[PDB]
């Protein structure tokens, strides 16, 4: 799942620098009830990885699995790598996003120091209606060079079974 | 085979997911994870399903070497009985391998009560008065993970005020500082280790 | 509680593995199948036992049947 | 190929219906921001006052057009999906 | 046994769920624990199993000494065997008119020394049992409130009107209920009411 | 005895929990349980599984009367005596069903008196009615939402959510009137006639 | 009614356990098992026993079934 | 009819019970901004304190009598409906 | 057809309901906002206050109205549906 | 079986896809407002029918389906 | 003593003794060896009906932790 | 009823642990009104936060543990 | 109508099966009847044909309630 739950995450980093996660979280959701972006970019993922053929390699590791492990031999996870699971998923996610964030801070940064000119300009909603347009906009000039990274970069393969997985523990 | 020793099989393997959610240790690194998780601000990241994923995975090495020692226990053909109670001992004696892991982390004075209400030591006891435990020492182990994202938090704030910046939102500026701070730091290793270390 | 239901399991685990055992031997023995009175014995011993264990699988299914909706909800 | 086109669509169709409803919203936004710092009135309900009518009003325009745009694309992904 | 002693027997065999969540103190058990979770503002922590785990444990603490008692009276015309059933449940009823509302009772009783009826006793226990719930919640939000009210004062003294103090209020509620020692006092002092 | 009397004996206890659900006042009961706990803002507790329970036991005081009337009666040798013998059993019922329920609605159904057309008719009076009095539950409530609102602008606190504080004032109100006790009552005496 | 429960399952038991017994009664008697005519009384009282205690069981358990129902 | 009462007298208690209050941190308020116009000394944050005692005080006070009014609203409102 | 009319209906109805109160608050907002401009004085809860007299005293006189609207509406949709 | 279930998921995404729009332009325009607390599902879903009645619905499909095995 | 009473009286099913059965197997055999058959044929169908079902209860198991 | 005075010393002891600091925030913004530096104005603040954690945490776990007395008994 | 056909149907079936038994019973209760093989031929068709008529109508109530607990509780 490793390649979906990356895409997924990414959505939900984005929904929150754009538009609404209550403020307090009292709802607590806010947008839709998995917000609409992290549910698109989770199924146009999949779609396309199973276009690429993706899904004879999902049935090539569980026969693998069953050659390299195998019951009998009580085969068992490498506790080294698991503890570092969750932070590859994080990083993997953190950076592929950055190109849209970095963005949405410097423009309200631009209307924050504007409230020093004229200062009851509302600062708050100004930003809050601009933030959905540029959000979007940064999004389409990216969303052809994303697709790359799910084929090749966060595909799993046969190979890393060598690592983590051992037998007899 | 024996009917009875039948019957405990079906049984038990309908009670499973409630055990595990009270006489295990998934109870407390589940619920560390979506304390830090509630604190870094944004909400679903990680998804739900790695946290009680992992706290699964991660459980399992601790538990797991017990259950089998119990089997292995029972499996001996030497053993004979004479009596009923002669077997309620010997099956009791199969049960110490895991009243000595509840004993270890349960205090003493709430399986002291328990075992006095209990009329008009028994697992019963050990139960409740180990869930508690494990629930009270991640509300500790968790405090202190707030004190540095609360600094943070004030920092910004005070610092917008100094460019005299009134009425921006200080929440777009620091939740992205926080994931960078804590991820760029492999935060989620230190902490599973911290996790682990304290039972294996 | 925990020494309470120690002593049920058990007591019930032997007396099904003796009363089994003794249907057994009354069929072997050849002085126990063939005569009328040790017959009808047989007939009775043989329902006893059904319904014994029929009711304790009964009666254990409901108790960890009344968990599932209470802990689960 | 036939997916990742349509799925470009889909974020390019977001972009232009909700274009002008926020365009104009935004707009409205910085003209009584203006009008406030001439004078020393301060009031926030007025904000909201201005925009509500701009929002309301340029939907109801557009409305029309709307139904063009998402009949066709319909239209369009069900022949992809299924030709 | 007897044949239509077993129908008696597996019919409230089945019932056992329904019963317990009415009739039984689980119904105060289980409320209380929610309402602290919600006082601190915890939405998943502890899981709906932790929590309906404990109060299953606690209640079965309180209610043993009924069910033992009442097994070993049933295993110790028509008008000797009705008399001799009731004596069973006079066991149980006691039990139930303890804390249910005494006029309830009678409410019920005319709907339907004169001994009370059970049919009476678990609407007016089940009503009444709620009631003390929401109360003994009321008093477990009282000092949270003041909490928070306090640390607005604070950021309201450094003008920082649009730094929302949620974030600094919550591990202050922690801090606060682990050194209450709260779960503790709360389990003591529960079952102390049904000793 | 008999075999067809016996089958349509024996289906009639197939039918219970449906008949239940909607040609019995249950579904007052349950739906007025379900708005209170919707007006606290409570979300879990109490359980489904507890005011479903104390609900169904209370409509029973109501019903009772209701079947035993047809307990005590055989509830003769003929088609015609039969009929009005099995139709003057069900008359118990039928003047229940008719004392709550819309004239208007029933004639509609009568033209396509006869107990299948009283059974839909009578099912859609007591849901509305039910939300007649839900609504009344939540207005001594949201005065407090919003009074509790009102206040903290006062104070300039723009941002302090208010169900932090007040949630617990609507327990005080709910609780110091006993509120259990006047809608268990009302209910009932809305059909008991005491 | 809790008052009529008890009265009406109290009947119930009381009246069956009379019935087995004297099914038991006039199978060991030697003059009852002998007779063809003593028999057909006999055959009568085997089938009733069985049609009445079926009858409770089932309508007992439809109505617990309606109860376990409205409540899930 | 009845709904139009209950429904009416709602709102009118909003106003009773939210009245004070506004008044109270409202008359403080201007012996502020008057006051810093007499000492001719300014830091901002002087409104949010002064404001809050009055506040505070007058609901520990009005405490009894806020408890009164609700407690006679909701019998009542019962009784109109199960009615 | 039937759909156009009632979708663009819908929308009017928002406009009007939810327009008298908005420009109450808002004229109320600006008089007292400009008074405090007059005036030395300078308080948040002066303008909060009055405006919320003044909606109130809206909703009460205008509750009736805005019951006829939406049963008018109500009961024209449910027709043009089933017929 | 496989086969048929990947060809089926992605012939779901060609029918998820144009209701996208309507949620991500309707939560767009909510902000527009200040209107953060407002829920969109409760004001998208008659938008989602409106659509799918607009179109042919269920005919397209029915019959698309069959003419890939007729 | 009345019987044996042995760790026998602590498991369900003789994996042990039902392998050395199915190594016994590379017509039929009339009625001693027909009746010996009749325990080799049913300690097998239900010893399968076992394992189907503690698969079932395993996986639900951990779906049911995951699901909260 | 104690639900009166549980109730009622809320809103006392609000009044006293939110007095103190407006009181002594509004004389120290007189004399440094009337009299690195984000340092300084950084050490300022922080400086009052650690000194209060103390004397507040006396009072309130002397509170929290009265309320849950009177609840339980 | 509707509301009076399961009146008919139920009233008018139980009538004509009380009668059908109650024509059996005294059947085999003459001499002339149990002794007469132009007797028993016909008391062999007689007692098959009620066995065949409440068998049908006490299946096809059965599916009756069936399809309403299908319907209703699915």
């Amino acid at each position: 799942s490793w390649p979906f739950w990356v895409m997924h995450a990414l959505g939900c980093i984005i929904d929150n620098q754009r538009g609404a996660t209550l403020s307090s979280s009292i709802d607590p959701a806010n947008g839709i009830d998995t917000s609409e972006m992290a549910n698109f970019l989770n199924m146009f993922a999949a779609v396309v990885y199973l276009q690429n053929g993706g899904l004879v390699t999902m049935v090539d590791v569980l026969n693998k699995s069953y050659q390299l492990c195998d019951p009998m031999n009580e085969c068992t996870p490498s506790l080294p790598p698991l503890l570092t699971f969750i932070n590859q998923v994080a990083q993997n996610a953190l950076v592929l996003a950055s190109p849209v964030v970095l963005v949405l801070l410097l423009s309200e940064v631009f209307l924050g120091l504007l409230s020093r000119f004229a200062p009851q300009m509302n600062a708050f909603a100004i930003s809050l209606t601009v933030k959905s347009g540029i959000a979007v906009l940064i999004m389409l000039l990216y969303f052809s060079p994303v697709l790359p990274d799910n084929v090749l970069r966060l595909s799993f393969q046969a190979t890393g079974l060598s690592s983590w997985f051992y037998e007899r523990g | 085979g024996n009917d009875i020793s039948l019957i405990a099989l079906l049984a038990f393997s309908t009670l499973l997911p409630f055990i595990i959610a009270s006489g295990t240790c998934f109870v407390k690194f589940s619920i560390v994870f979506v304390m830090v998780r509630n604190a870094l601000g944004l909400q679903q990241i990680p998804s739900n399903m790695t946290l009680n994923g992992v706290a699964l995975l991660l459980s399992m090495f601790v538990m797991w070497p017990i259950m089998h020692d119990a089997y292995v226990y029972f499996e001996d053909e030497d053993v004979t009985f004479n009596d009923i109670s002669s077997l309620s001992k010997h099956v009791d004696e199969g049960l110490d391998g895991y009243r000595d892991y509840l004993i270890k982390y349960s205090d003493r004075e709430l399986v002291q009560f328990f075992e006095n209400a209990q009329l008009k030591p028994s697992i019963f006891a050990l139960l409740p008065a180990y869930a508690l435990s494990e629930i009270k020492s991640a509300f500790k182990i968790g405090f202190y993970l707030y004190l540095p994202f609360v600094v943070v938090d004030l920092v910004v704030s005070s610092v917008l005020l100094a460019l005299g910046m009134m009425m921006m939102s200080p929440v777009t500026i620091s939740t992205p500082i926080k994931l960078v701070l804590f991820v760029a730091l492999d935060g989620w290793t230190l902490l599973s280790k911290g996790l682990i270390l304290q039972y294996m | 509680l925990d020494d309470r239901l120690l002593q049920a399991f058990s007591g019930s685990a032997i007396a099904t593995a003796v009363d089994k055992q003794t249907i057994t031997n009354r069929i072997e023995d050849p002085n126990l199948v063939t005569d009328p009175k040790e017959l009808a014995i047989s007939q009775e011993m043989i329902s006893d036992y059904n319904l014994y264990v029929s009711m304790v699988s009964t009666l254990t299914r409901k108790g960890v049947g009344a968990v599932e909706t209470l802990l689960r909800s | 190929d036939d997916l990742v086109f349509a799925g470009n669509k889909a974020l390019y169709l977001v972009l232009i219906l909700s274009g002008w409803p926020t365009i104009v919203a935004t707009i409205i936004g910085l003209l009584v921001g203006l009008f406030q710092t001439v004078t020393q009135l301060q009031e926030q309900t007025l904000p909201f006052g201005i925009k509500l009518l701009g929002v309301c009003l340029c939907l109801f325009l557009l409305s029309g057009w709307y139904g063009e745009v998402l009949l066709s694309y319909g239209r369009q992904v069900i022949f992809l999906a299924l030709a």
